[PDB]
């Protein structure tokens, strides 16, 4: 990949898995009788992922802008991130996905715990017309973890406590996708920005599903130029924010 | 189970019992004054008992709580009268709080023809209790039924409380029992001792609400204790183990 | 196995039982041999031993083999060393726990754990996987309210949480299943049900049509037919 | 000396210790005397870094709460209070702590004396 990267070229390496790594080179290490660390590991794991994670580089304009990412994947037991590995890995990297059984079993999949997830680029990363609408997506569903736990224990609540579950539940079931039909950036601003403004809240929770189904082939089919300005300029202007508001009001009237 | 999920599991009950420990803090401070409210309505019923001791189709009307958390009385008294009217199932029933509409199934469900809300967020009071009986009478024609059962929960103990219901009747319950003469006056009866029979048994059913979360929430309470000592005995068993094997590999590590 | 599949031209079955024993073996030699032990004390070779086993078992070109194989799990401990790296080998795995057969499950295979990549609207169509997943997310939702209801008890839940829970334990128990080598033990006549009526089954029991059934109806008896039949039998 | 009052002392906090864990509804009246009782010593064992107290100057102090005396005095007032009776004791009653010095116990005239002291002072 570092051949794309210093050509001036972009690459994504992905690395399946880390883990697996760590335990060959355990095995080399041990019967090279080196001296055991902890869970046995050598004493230079860390020096290990370290060396190899930070190769993945943004170089400068002189330098070539060439670039290249890293997605390294780690396979915790039982969730024990407090694991050597884990550890060593969490520290050295820049940002986390933190996938969750309970979760995927929730039918919530791709089963992203979006309290875990931390990305520390942040964003200054994220395509302009995304970071527009979603900025208030993540106090939300902030919100939406501790008031459903709240609401599970019974207690009856406010309205104004009830529409925090009232939307939350309707974003946690709007970020729901099947597997490898990824989704343009193009075809995610719209979504976002009727989830997180409310016009989903006169939805059945259920047929969420069908909404995000429907609503984008009424965008490609009845005010494609709006998808198109999306798309080529990346980044929302006033007028394409009352468009956006205009089509998405238009089509919930169903 | 793996430590990481038994300290999830752990965190999850003790999330719970303090929850209920502050609504168990509600409930002792509300109990004063629903104790109070019950024992006044209860004294205050006697003016109308002075005349109705001497004088001596289906309805139905339901008094409970508007909220779930009381305990098995709440919800469990209005099924009790429910099944007990059952005698006469197909009765038109006038329902007042969540509790009491949900215990209307042990009689047909079907037979609602009025409803209220709102009975929770407030103490028991003939303000807005007049109001809403008036606009009952009017969409129900209660001053002249024959027998309209109205079923509220008794405070009968401290903490525990017993299924109740009376009949509602028209004026001519009163105006033609033979024992009238020791005494439209009937219908004028008919309206206000109605009224006052149904704030009695509101205020019954409101302190045997207070007084069944009081118990019960605090029985929740003490009940998360028990699984929580559990929980907590077997994370340090596994603490233990994991110290156990943690001995053993600094130990492999020292001796090679 | 290997000359039935490359020479012979032929599907081949390779049952395997047990494979944890393998590794164990391993285990038990490696110190005499003069390695330092590694984790809970499993020899350092681990992973290479259990890989060049593993990759031959596959299928090829030349022919198809099937190979069930059954491993232990020391102390019930699925984060051990040994089954940890046996997970990464296999296609379908089917998770046996002693929490379930506590509860008088049979064959005690828990629903939340057991995953296969066949399990996929492409593959066994978008009926199949929709019931599949209908299931999981009620057994996990009633998993999820187990310390709520212990807390507190039935009588609290909202209405919608307790019916899931009802049409949950129902599931639960419609999952059991009599073999007929366990009637020696068992006492059960065994059963043997079709993929197609065990989808219609569990897709009838989500709809809601036998929610009126009791839940000892459910109990080890087969297809929904025999839930009907023993519904029948236990209210007679 | 200090033993004659630290005995007594004891009980009062054990039992403020447990109702104030109960009641954390009104409370009944020997429960709300308790939590007086209990907060008002607790303004008491409150002290400043480095400000030791020699006996002669804690006996007082444990003696007026525990025989409820600065249960007349809000306790948001208590510390001073505490000091200002320390220098009345050493001026109109420099007898008491010098025989509490010398002697180290409470005889029955010497505990009469300080409890004198205590309601003087408190009416003060």
């Amino acid at each position: 990949g570092e051949w794309f990267r210093d050509n001036g070229k972009h690459a994504l390496i992905v690395y399946d898995d880390l883990s697996k790594q760590a335990v060959a080179y355990r095995q080399l290490s041990l019967l090279l009788r080196r001296p055991p660390g902890r869970e046995a590991y050598p004493g230079d794991v860390f020096y290990l992922h370290s060396r190899l994670l930070e190769r993945a580089a943004k170089l400068s304009e002189k330098e070539g802008s060439g670039s290249l990412t890293a997605l390294p994947v780690i396979e915790t037991q039982g969730g024990d991130v407090s694991a050597y590995i884990p550890t060593n890995v969490i520290s050295i990297t820049d940002g986390q996905i933190f996938l969750e059984a309970e979760l995927f079993y929730k039918g919530i999949r791709p089963a992203i715990n979006v309290g875990l997830s931390v990305s520390r680029v942040g964003s200054a990363a994220q395509v302009k017309a995304l970071k527009q609408v979603a900025g208030s997506l993540k106090l939300f569903l902030a919100q939406y973890r501790e008031v459903a736990a709240f609401a599970q224990f019974g207690s009856d609540l406010d309205a104004s406590t009830k529409q925090t579950l009232v939307r939350g539940e309707r974003l946690t079931q709007l970020l729901k996708q099947n597997q490898y039909s990824p989704l343009a950036t193009e075809e995610q601003v719209p979504l976002i920005y009727a989830g997180v403004n409310g016009h989903l809240d006169g939805i059945e929770l259920s047929r969420i599903g069908e909404f995000e189904s429907s609503f984008l082939s009424y965008l490609k089919s009845n005010h494609n130029e709006l998808l198109t300005e999306i798309r080529e300029k990346g980044e929302l202007s006033k007028e394409l924010l009352a468009s956006l508001k205009s089509a998405t009001e238009s089509f919930v009237a169903t | 189970a793996t430590l990481k999920e038994v300290e999830m599991r752990l965190k999850s009950i003790k999330n719970i019992e303090k929850i209920t420990k502050t609504m168990k803090i509600v409930a002792s401070t509300r109990l004063s004054k629903a104790e109070k409210a019950k024992i006044s309505a209860k004294k205050m019923d006697e003016a109308e008992q002075l005349f109705y001791k001497n004088a001596e189709k289906e309805l139905i009307v339901a008094i409970t709580s508007d909220k779930g958390l009381c305990g098995s009385i709440h919800s469990q008294l209005a099924k009790a009268v429910r099944r007990h009217l059952n005698d006469q199932p197909n009765a038109d029933i006038v329902t007042i709080g969540d509790k009491i509409k949900m215990q209307l199934l042990r009689t047909h469900p079907n037979n609602i023809k009025l409803s209220i809300n709102g009975i929770g967020k407030d103490a028991p009071t003939f303000q807005e209790s007049a109001l809403i009986a008036d606009k009952l009478l009017s969409v129900m024609k209660a001053g002249t039924y024959p027998k309209i059962s109205i079923f509220y929960n008794d405070p009968v103990s401290s903490l525990s409380f017993e299924p109740s219901e009376k009949p509602i009747f028209n004026a001519k319950t009163i105006e033609q029992s033979p024992s009238f003469g020791k005494f439209n006056v009937p219908r004028d009866l008919f309206e206000y001792t109605l009224a006052n029979q149904m704030l009695t048994a509101m205020a019954q059913g409101y302190a045997a609400e207070i007084s069944a979360r009081r118990n019960a929430m605090d029985n929740a309470s003490k009940n998360a204790g028990d699984m929580i000592n559990r929980y907590s005995i077997l994370y340090n068993r596994t603490r233990q183990a994991v110290i156990t094997n943690e001995l053993v590999d600094i130990i492999t590590g020292a001796s090679s | 196995a290997e000359y039935f599949r490359d020479e012979e031209g032929q599907d081949v079955l390779l049952f395997i039982d047990n494979i944890f024993r393998f590794t164990q073996a391993g285990s038990e030699v490696s110190a005499l041999l003069g390695r330092i032990p590694s984790a809970v004390g499993y020899q350092p070779t681990l992973a290479t031993d259990m890989g060049l086993l593993q990759e031959r078992i596959t299928t090829t070109k030349k022919g198809s083999v099937t190979s069930v194989q059954a491993v232990y799990v020391p102390a019930d401990d699925l984060t051990d060393p040994a089954p940890a790296t046996t997970f990464a080998h296999l296609d379908a795995t089917t998770v046996l726990s002693r929490g379930i057969s506590e509860l008088g499950i049979y064959p005690a295979v828990d629903p939340l754990d057991s995953k296969s990549r066949l399990l996929d609207a492409a593959v066994v169509g978008q009926e199949h996987y929709d019931v599949a997943s209908k299931v999981q997310e009620t057994l996990q939702t009633y998993k999820s309210l187990q310390d709520i209801i212990a807390i507190l008890g039935m009588d609290e839940l909202s209405e919608q949480d307790k019916l899931t829970v009802e049409r949950a334990r129902k599931i639960q128990r419609f999952l059991s299943q009599p073999f007929a080598v366990a009637e020696v033990f068992t006492g059960i006549p065994g059963k043997l049900v079709r993929l197609k009526d065990t989808v219609a089954s569990f897709k009838a029991v989500l709809e809601g049509k036998y929610d009126n059934i009791p839940e000892h109806a459910f109990y080890m008896v087969g297809g929904i037919e025999d839930v009907v039949a023993k519904a029948e039998k236990l209210a007679a």
